[PDB]
């Protein structure tokens, strides 16, 4: 299943995955494409964060699906 | 199991003021859902409408019967030449009706 991640900068990137992959499967997609680490990457969708230990299907994540990624800073 | 609590400490712990990255991304997420909740919410309008609104009856007792009786009386006055002798003030405003009401463009034009 290919989607299209959109960062804080307005960069949208498309990978492939599956719906049983867990976010931070697909957080590491996206670091070994850009290069951030996935400790600092966060995905949100429609307004609520996804879990790392969901699989996008638990959040109703189709192909073509648009998620948003954000850099978390160091706080604690 | 913990004294940690972790429910109402991202919706106001921080909220929006703590970091713009997480009130900027809820808001681009919460707009694409308005802008797809509307074009689908008129979307059903149109879908609805059209399938449980001008697909129904009405009260058409005599449809056709209007279709032939009318066209019974024209037709068989009209044959082989205008017979208008026998046509009335009624049959021959059907007529004369028939072939005014085939396209009024104006009427009046002949010299300018």
């Amino acid at each position: 299943m290919q989607i299209f991640v959109k960062t804080l900068t307005g960069k949208t990137i498309t990978l492939e995955v599956e719906p049983s992959d867990t976010i931070e499967n697909v957080k590491a997609k996206i670091q070994d494409k850009e290069g951030i680490p996935p400790d600092q990457q966060r995905l949100i969708f429609a307004g609520k964060q996804l879990e790392d230990g969901r699989t996008l299907s638990d959040y109703n994540i189709q192909k073509e699906s648009t998620l948003h990624l954000v850099l978390r800073l160091r706080g604690g | 199991h913990m004294l940690g609590l972790g429910a109402s400490d991202f919706e106001f712990g921080v909220d929006p003021s703590a970091d713009p990255e997480l009130a900027l991304a809820l808001r681009v997420s919460m707009e694409e859902q308005r802008q797809r909740q509307e074009e689908e919410a008129r979307r059903a309008a149109a879908a609805s409408a059209a399938e449980a609104g001008i697909a129904t009856t009405g009260t058409e007792d005599s449809d056709d019967a209007l279709l032939k009786m009318t066209i019974s009386q024209q037709e068989f006055g009209r044959t082989g030449l205008p017979d208008l002798s026998s046509m009335t003030e009624e049959e021959q405003i059907a007529y004369a009706m028939q072939m005014s009401l085939q396209g009024a463009e104006f009427g009046q034009a002949e010299s300018a």
